[PDB]
RNA sequence: CUAGACGGUGGGAGAGGGUGGUGGAAUUCCCGGAGUAGCGGUGAAAUGCGCAGAUACCGGGAGGAACGCCGAUGGCGAAGGCAGCCACCUGGUCCACCCGUGACGCUGAGGCGCGAAAGCGUGGGGAGCAAACCGGAUUAGAUACCCGGGUAGUCCACGCCCUAAACGAUGCGCGCUAGGUCUCUGGCGGCUCAACCGCUGGGGGCCGAAGCUAACGCGUUAAGCGCGCCGCCUGGGGAGUA
């Protein structure tokens, strides 16, 4: 699982400013975190399909927030990606 | 011809026949009776009357080995199982206790068609 | 780490020594897995509702620990290895849900 | 009718989560190892649901029975 | 920008999923013990089993499969579907605070994925059950129903198949339109506490306003009043065939 520590560490590491909890950057970060763990869990447990839907959704909600980033600030976007290391 | 006195009586009821087996304080049978042991051959074998006769036959014969007191153990349900538990109480033997120990699975083997259509 | 509750039921026929030896391996085992013994209780002997290993009684050990969940499963594999150990139940500690109060 | 007495009322303030209180737990069992219905346990859907896990945990440990024989009949 | 949506902090319930572990009941078989003449089975029977000793009973062992009570009128899941306990890994979801982002939305042809049983391929397993099959009986005949056996299969793994009273016979989202009653799960609140009660949120049922409907019935879990998008019908058979 992801400890509160593990969590806030990412939240503060992405926040746009002191106290930023829901910036697109943050959200995307937290989702990238959950995804990876799940993608991991799933490298083993290739049968746990039920959890896999959960992933399809995380990946979904993420690629959809990112889509929103370009549209708005095309810079923060390229910025977030490079950082998080999304795409591939 | 051993002279036991105190023992067990197993009543095995079923919808086809009743068979009583008397035993010593720890399980080994002394004598046994059934619907067949006595007259009855087919359907008659089940009927409570037979159960009765068989119960008695069981006790009487066991009276020989000097039986007196017995613990009754009922297994299964069927054509007159209670009659057997009665013929005993009266047979002469002092019945110390009646106990239902009819086996039941915690769901193990698929039963034959005849006993399925359930769940 | 997470706070747990280890239960252990072992043979009620151990002599002062034999017993203290099994407890040895336990305490030893616990550390080997990160078990930080927060406390303990020892109701000892108790008349089981049904026989366990033919024996109608049992000796009880209760330890409330704190350890790396990623090993709690091993901790018990280990605890079950003993021959005198005839029961091992590790449980996540939980706030006492009161009732009729 | 089932109006003899609610096991809950006929008792004190206990921790439904405690799987070792053979003393109290044993109270919610039929004349067999069976767990009594709410009709008789006087517990609520939620309470009664927590009892079950506790009564079951207690069964594994050997403190509580799984099933007992019936006397009389 | 915050009324939608998403996020944060904090509470919560659950047979949601995956891996490993772990128990007892019962069936079958095997071993030991103890005991005779039948057991079994049916509407009656017979086949069958039993004196190489069966049947019921006690103890020991091996193996496979499933997991009473609780259990519900209950819960979970998108559906198919899902019910010992333990740990690990993991999905969804509700509530409180209103703290952060600031329309980041809805639907969704094709695609991709999931999708009971039976069935297929390789290997394993096989306790019980059981297509085919082998017998017994019933019958005018019995290629059936009933009874005794029994292979595939059912169980596991890996791959394939992709179907169905898969039903609430009620495509997805959103908004709007009396109540009453029972129920599962959360809440904060009222009486000095509690017991008791409140209303309030999510879910499951019943009855019913307005309304709808051919009728039956539906009735905030719509089949009502509206909007968006998808799929589908046009008559029946031929045919889900060529």
């Amino acid at each position: 699982p992801i400890t509160k520590e593990e969590k806030q560490k990412v939240i503060q590491e992405f926040a746009r400013f002191p106290g930023d909890t829901g910036s697109t950057e943050v959200q995307v970060a937290l989702l990238t975190l959950r995804i990876n763990r799940l993608s991991e869990h799933l490298k083993v447990h290739k049968k746990d399909h039920h959890s896999h839907r959960g992933l399809l959704m995380m990946v979904g909600q993420r690629r959809r927030l990112l889509r929103y980033l370009q549209r708005e600030d095309p810079e923060r976007y390229r910025a977030l990606i490079e950082k998080l290391g999304i795409r591939g | 011809k051993r002279q036991v006195a105190s023992g067990r009586a197993y009543i095995h009821a079923s919808y086809n026949n009743t068979i009583v087996t008397i035993t010593d304080p720890d399980g080994n049978p002394i004598t046994w009776s059934s619907g067949g042991v006595i007259g009855y051959k087919g359907s008659r074998k089940g009927t409570p009357y037979a159960a009765q006769l068989a119960a008695l036959d069981a006790a009487k014969k066991a009276m020989a080995y000097g039986m007196q007191s017995v613990d009754v153990i009922v297994r299964g349900t069927g054509a007159g199982r209670e009659q057997a538990i009665r013929a005993l109480q009266a047979s002469g033997l002092q019945v110390k206790s009646i106990v239902d120990d009819t086996p039941v699975p915690h769901n193990g083997c698929r039963p034959k068609k005849k006993f399925r259509k359930a769940s | 780490m997470r706070r747990y509750e280890v239960n252990i039921v072992l043979n009620p026929n151990l002599d002062q020594s034999q017993l203290a030896l099994e407890k040895e391996i336990i305490q030893r085992a616990l550390e080997n897995y990160g078990a930080r013994v927060e406390k303990v209780e020892e109701l000892g002997l108790r008349r089981l509702a049904y026989p366990i290993a033919k024996d109608p009684q049992g000796y009880f050990l209760w330890y409330q620990v704190e350890m790396p969940e990623d090993r709690v499963n091993d901790l018990a594999r280990e605890l079950r290895i003993r021959d005198n150990v005839r029961r091992v139940m590790v449980v996540k500690s939980q706030e006492p849900f009161l009732a009729n109060a | 009718p089932s109006r003899k007495a609610k096991v809950k009322a006929t008792l004190g303030e206990f921790d439904l989560r405690d799987y070792r209180n053979v003393e109290v737990l044993k109270r919610f069992l039929s004349e067999t190892g069976k767990i009594l219905p709410r009709r008789r346990t006087g517990l609520s859907g939620k309470e009664q649901r927590i009892l079950a896990k506790t009564i079951k945990r207690a069964r594994i440990l050997g403190l509580l029975p799984f099933t007992e024989k019936l006397v009389r009949k």
